């Protein structure tokens, strides 16, 4: 996140807490992504 | 080229001397400004 330095603290933050991990404090980004990105991009596209 | 930009002369004839801190201040922010300023080959500890 901070490597990426288009996303400050907060935003950091708020991925974090809205990312799901298991037991071993690690988080799969494919799960992630599917779950968030493909559902925004048709209604962004519709708000654009 | 790559060497021009380490030269210190950079621009020696081009009289717009001032490309090195126009250049950090456009990309500072994110490639880091110790890395760029020794990319550049400028001094920000001589410079203060």
């Amino acid at each position: 996140m901070e490597s990426h330095k288009h996303y400050t603290q907060s935003e950091t933050e708020f991925l974090l807490s809205c990312a799901e991990t298991d037991e071993n404090e690690t988080l799969d980004y494919e799960e992630f992504v599917k779950r968030f990105h493909e559902p925004a991009k048709d209604i962004g596209f519709n708000v654009a | 080229d790559r060497l021009v930009i380490n030269t210190q002369s950079f621009p020696n004839n081009y009289w717009d001397k001032f490309v090195k801190r126009k250049v950090m201040d456009k990309y500072g922010e994110f490639y880091g400004r110790d890395r760029i300023s020794e990319l550049l080959g400028m001094d920000k500890a001589a410079l203060d």
